[PDB]
């Protein structure tokens, strides 16, 4: 009946229908092959040939996990085919031929990835409709706003896109190659500082949950260095699901610091706030307020504790240092407002669900199966002529 | 006739309204905007084009264009678009029930007359219309039967000496220098301060800079020499984006282009040499009153202190044996509209309109036969 | 006087060498590299900042950033460091003896020129110096005196028409599209093939790729249609790593921005239309001659096949009765330097230097009363 919407994110998969509010099902984009190591390997129920999704992440102890998507693109495609099969056949267990699907994709992906993903979706499933939309416009839809710049930070890659009054500035879209996965890798290294080693595959998800529960974004660097240098209050105790406890100190505020200082992970690209400032400044002089006045955080990786406050303070400070050249006279004449909606993690899904019935009931807006087969790959231009 | 409409299709601004009134309900820059960014977002009905105050408000994304340049028209499609805007949006009156008054500068090519009159005929089917020169209304607004005028606008500046109901056609000349060229030179001189303005949207803010932070000096060499201690003349302008502008000698350099056109590669007589030549080419018996019956009109003459400089300069060129005066009404900008309304308010002007019955057999060429 | 020095501080590269010669003594990128690793290697004297060819050699670890932005210097400290490096490494002559010569973009914010001459007189003690626009040097390079110079480099591009004797300042057009923007757009479109370049050293690698494997299409839609069968437009490159890069229509898509600025979202007219407008602004007495001579100069204009498309499109815009030729010197990269050397070699130029003796009592503003 209602069109289906799919958000195949790098670290998670969300799926649902139109008019929905919260994602119907969310599960990591993982594929589990069976493996036997030096564990106890209790035979809970059974181990099948290929286990993916919630069952995979639950039985992860006895299986190795491979991530089909890296850096926002699909590395190995057979595993990702298994992922769509799982999602369509048991997560929703409804697999008609001819339904309408609205896909998602970060802005500056290779053409081949999107083209062959659409080809797979057509041929292997036979769906009668398709549409691929940027996550940024969906994030904009989530709050119903029309003008403003929205930043999306996920597991794979963080991107920002400025939109002013229902016009997407395709020549100023952002792409910062630092995301939650890089933060997790830096967390693993920072734990290797002390002596703890996480070289298994389930340990990756373990430390991901650790960073989920404990790590936080600093608001004042020198204050937190003083706190971690003189006081032991920052120490937290975390017990692994295996049952072992470790000590975490400065790692809590040093893990997500790589987002703001990418040189920690060996990235030449500027930090989050600096990149946002450059993107806003490169725009025309007329829309600069509405770019500053409405900055919307989105994505799972933006859920860091104390991130909106640090972002607002840092953007104001950087404006003061870069424009006013140290003059504090005109500082109180600046209006910046970072949006921090509670569901900025599923803003992409919410925007996709809204767009599902925004443009429904008229198939002449997107691509059909016949049009695809008789205009080849080049038929995939009705969606958008983005750069 | 119920009501009479008068409209002066000026190069930058368009003024329209019912005759016999004082406040124009239809004033807005002659701007046609089109979305430059091809990529658009589905929904909310992205309009194909924008015109008027709406276009000015959304100047950030569009690429605004001026249908009129130097007075000649190049964008007749935009002409019908803006005329439709004027007739329907902000007047709410059906065009086919009221007469219209049209204006333009002298020495306009005849084909312009033909096309404007012909589109007035078919595209709108208005009852009747008349077209004349802007300077005629400029003088008629003041209620003066004789005196030279200087109609400086956004794209046209022309001098029209006027006798008792007539004029000396050998004595009218029109100068292309106007607000557009002033804006261009202002950009070319503000590139000094590091400020850059290339996009049309930035042209629209350069125009505001000129409107609000410009004045005319009285003795350019002396004041430029004393500007070496640039402390009492520099001002501050707040750009829309949020920074500040420290305007300097360019706040008075750009309007000086009118007096000396040699700074824009225009080897032409100055704004006072043109007046001197025009009056000297007039009759000897009217040199006396033409020396002291000059008026200011249009939006270009809003410069503070330009009247005193113009008066003293034309006095310097003129013989000192007799007195010189200047007339600068505080409504120079709407003088043309007021004159048009007054002329259409004439008790006996209803028979000088041109209804359908003439064009039903005559054709567009008869406008030069009677209308002027 | 022993000799003379010419240093064209371009946005990307610096061509410094003695006058009276056709081969530059030293040409190298204008990059100041500072390492981003606190893990100092104790010993073997590695210095805090790297400039010149050493920056290119060690770009694997430094953070390369140009000290010129669109022809405007913004990091005067690294500017003076570069000048120090030049004078006492690649020239090995103290500036106290040999006078220098500099080049400046037209319509440049003159605070740049003032600070330039001030800092040179302060920290270099040059006996004398001069500043000239690259356009006049480009015109002098071919030995003629007519034509309009299309000088496009790393920061900005500009056109300055000129007849025998005197130039036409009101017709000078300048656009910021240049080699840096071309490299940026090439990097932006390379990610559509899966190849990602983010670091500054990667920017240099992409710039080398653009040097080696780029050309301008004769007809854009025709070549795009030809791109249906990936036969001839497809080439390969060898990365310094050892990788292999496959390049397609991006070979000719990125130089197209010179003619379609909307590709990178810059509202403007392509350089061909800019040249056409600039020549049209000239009077009828001068364009009949300026059409024939079109001087092409700069690093960007070295593209293979750009001259043919330039010629065909300029004749497309111009009336069909015109004969237009494009000048394509095989030494266009150093054309500005050769023009400067020729200008300095003339014995009729020693009179209008800028000596310290006149500078002391006139201050830094003398650069405006002397040069132009
Ligand atoms: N409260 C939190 N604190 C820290 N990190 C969080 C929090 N919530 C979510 N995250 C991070 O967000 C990530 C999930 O992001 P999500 O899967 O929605 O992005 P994505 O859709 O994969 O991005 P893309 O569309 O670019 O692939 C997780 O890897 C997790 O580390
Ligand atoms: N307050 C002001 N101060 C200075 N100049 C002004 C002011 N208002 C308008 N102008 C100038 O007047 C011009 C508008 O002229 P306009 O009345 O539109 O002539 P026309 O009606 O013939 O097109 C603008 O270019 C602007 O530069
Ligand atoms: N052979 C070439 N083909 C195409 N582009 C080139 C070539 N050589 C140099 N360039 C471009 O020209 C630029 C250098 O221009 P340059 O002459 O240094 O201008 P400027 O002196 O104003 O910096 C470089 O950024 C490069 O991208
Ligand atoms: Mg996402
Ligand atoms: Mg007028
Ligand atoms: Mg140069």
């Amino acid at each position: 009946s209602a069109p289906i919407v799919l958000d195949n994110g790098t670290g998670f998969v969300k799926v649902g229908y139109a008019k929905d509010n919260f994602p119907r099902f969310q599960f990591p984009s993982i594929v589990g092959r069976p493996i036997l190591r030096a564990e106890e390997k209790t035979g809970n129920v059974q181990i099948k040939d290929v286990m993916v999704g919630d069952e995979a992440e639950a039985v992860r102890s006895l299986l190795q996990v491979k991530y089909p998507m890296e850096n926002g693109i699909i590395r190995d495609f057979e595993e990702m085919n298994q992922l769509w099969d799982y999602t369509f056949f048991e997560k929703l267990k409804i697999d008609p031929r001819g339904r309408k699907i609205l896909l998602t994709e970060p802005p500056m992906n290779p053409v081949a990835n999107r083209e062959k993903m659409c080809e797979t979706m057509f041929e292997r499933y036979g769906f009668g409709g398709v549409y691929v939309a940027i996550q940024a416009v969906l994030s904009l839809y989530a709050q119903g706003l029309s003008s403003g710049v929205v930043v999306d930070s996920g597991d794979g890659v963080t991107h920002i896109v400025p939109v002013y009054e229902s016009v997407v500035l395709n020549h100023l879209v952002g792409r910062l190659d630092v995301a939650g996965r890089d933060a997790t890798r830096y967390l693993i290294s920072l734990l290797l500082r002390k002596g703890y080693a996480f070289n298994r595959t389930a340990d990756f998800e373990t430390v991901r949950e650790m960073k989920e529960k404990l790590c936080y974004v600093s608001y004042d660097l020198e204050l937190d260095h003083k706190l971690s240098e003189e006081t032991t209050v920052l120490m937290r105790n975390y017990t692994l699901p295996d049952g072992r406890v470790i000590k975490v100190g400065s790692e809590r505020y040093e893990c997500p610091e790589c987002l703001f200082q990418p040189h920690l992970v060996g990235s030449e690209q500027p930090g989050l706030s600096e990149f946002i400032f450059d993107t806003i400044q490169a725009a025309d002089v007329d829309i600069r307020k509405y770019l500053y006045r409405a900055i919307v955080l989105s994505g799972g990786s933006s859920m860091y504790a104390g991130l909106p406050s640090r972002l607002e303070k840092e953007i104001k400070q950087l404006w003061f240092e870069r424009v006013l050249h140290g003059d504090p006279a005109r500082l109180p004449n600046f209006k910046v407002k970072i949006e921090d909606a509670p569901r900025r993690r599923h803003a992409v899904f919410i925007g996709g669900a809204v767009l599902a019935d925004i443009m429904a009931q008229n198939d002449h807006m997107w691509v059909s199966k016949a049009e695809w087969e008789e205009y080849g790959v080049r038929a995939l231009d009705k969606l958008g002529p983005r750069t | 006739e119920t009501t009479a409409l008068v409209c002066d299709n000026g190069s930058g601004l368009v003024k329209a309204g019912f005759a016999g009134d004082d406040a124009p309900r239809a004033v807005f820059p002659s701007i046609v905007g089109r979305p430059r960014h091809q990529g658009v977002m589905v929904g909310m009905g992205q309009k194909d084009s924008y015109v008027g105050d709406e276009a000015q408000s959304k100047r950030g994304i569009l690429t605004l264009k001026y249908p009129i340049e130097h007075g000649i028209i190049t964008n007749w499609d935009d002409m019908e678009k803006i005329w439709h805007h004027t007739f329907y949006n902000e007047l709410r009156v059906a065009p086919e029930e009221h007469p219209t008054l049209l204006t333009e500068a002298p020495l306009n090519p005849k084909a312009n007359r033909e096309k404007m009159t012909q589109i007035m005929f078919e595209t709108f089917n208005v009852p009747a219309m008349y077209v004349a020169i802007q300077a005629v209304l400029s003088l008629y607004a003041s209620g003066r039967t004789t005196g030279i005028v200087l109609d400086s606008g956004d794209g046209v500046t022309h001098n029209v000496p006027i006798y008792e109901g007539y004029a000396l056609p050998h004595a009218i000349m029109r100068l292309d220098l106007a607000g557009r060229d002033l804006t261009d030179y202002l950009m070319k001189i503000l590139t000094e301060r590091g400020y850059s303005f290339v996009t049309t949207a930035e042209r629209e803010i350069v125009r505001d800079i000129k409107e609000k932070l410009c004045y005319v000096a009285l003795d350019f060499e002396n004041e430029m020499a004393t500007a070496a201690s640039s402390s009492s003349l520099e001002k501050s302008y707040e750009l829309p984006d949020g920074q500040v502008i420290t305007i300097g000698n360019e706040r008075f350099r750009c309007p000086e282009t009118l007096f000396q056109p040699s700074f824009i590669g225009m080897e032409s007589a100055g704004i006072h040499e043109t007046t001197y030549n025009s009056i000297m080419k007039c009759d000897i018996d009217i040199r006396k009153d033409l020396y002291a019956n000059n008026v200011m009109s249009g939006g270009t003459t809003m410069y503070p202190g330009i009247a005193d400089r113009m008066q003293k300069e034309i006095t310097a060129l003129a013989p000192s044996t007799m007195k010189i005066k200047i007339i600068a009404p505080p409504e120079r900008k709407y003088s043309v509209w007021i004159g048009g309304s007054i002329l259409a308010s004439l008790s006996t002007f209803q028979q000088m309109w041109i209804t359908k019955q003439e064009y039903d057999e005559a054709g567009p060429s008869i406008v030069h036969r009677k209308c002027f």
